[PDB]
């Protein structure tokens, strides 16, 4: 169970470092959307759940990414990783 | 097994497939690959993660409609997967990435 507090995230750096933790992420985790798809479909546990809260935090942040995150978890989930994903 | 990258990369260049110690994500998952265990090699012996669509999410490699780009795992001996992968394309450019695809380098 990995829990985002978009209230808290800063940045995109900031997001990738807390999935880092949250998902247990290698210590080589890459920080970008190819290292997350290999990590989501060849390095995590399942089942995963993922919970974002405030994703609309992310989205007034002035770097671009935070839909391409998400995208990929929802791409992950598509490709047979078990994963569910909430957003609250 | 072939699992460097000029290994790799010279078997791609000569044959035009993998060599035969690479599974996809999928094959590797049927045999009862469980990645946060580590335990590719008690499903099948001496393979590698490889062959998988290679998306370019971050548009790092050159890409263009007719282009399919592959990833596979380099240096791989079991356990859980490294940092290192060789990414080809359907015309057969070859990079690689030590850096889990933060960095790429054209080898060929």
């Amino acid at each position: 169970k990995a829990v985002i507090n978009g209230e808290q995230i800063r940045s995109i750096s900031d997001l990738h470092q807390t999935l880092k933790k949250e998902l247990a992420l290698p210590e080589y985790y890459g920080e970008n959307l190819d290292a997350l798809w290999d990590a989501l479909t060849g390095w995590v546990e399942y089942p995963l759940v993922l919970e974002w809260r405030q994703f609309e935090q992310c989205k007034q942040l002035t770097e671009n990414g935070c839909e391409s995150v998400l995208q990929v978890f929802r791409e992950a989930k598509a490709e047979g990783a078990d994963i569910t994903i909430i957003l609250s | 097994v072939i699992n460097t990258f000029d290994g790799v990369a010279d078997y791609l260049q000569t044959y035009h497939k993998l060599p035969d110690n690479y599974i996809t994500k999928s094959e590797a998952q049927a045999l009862g690959w469980v990645a946060s265990k580590g335990n590719l090699c008690d499903v099948a012996p001496g393979k590698s993660i490889g062959g998988d669509i290679f998306s370019n999410r971050e548009g790092k490699l050159p890409g263009k409609s007719g282009r399919t780009w592959r990833e596979a795992d380099i240096n791989y001996t079991c356990g859980f997967r490294n940092s290192d992968r060789i990414l080809y394309s359907s015309d057969w450019l070859i990079y690689k990435t030590t850096d889990h695809y933060q960095t790429f380098t054209k080898i060929r």
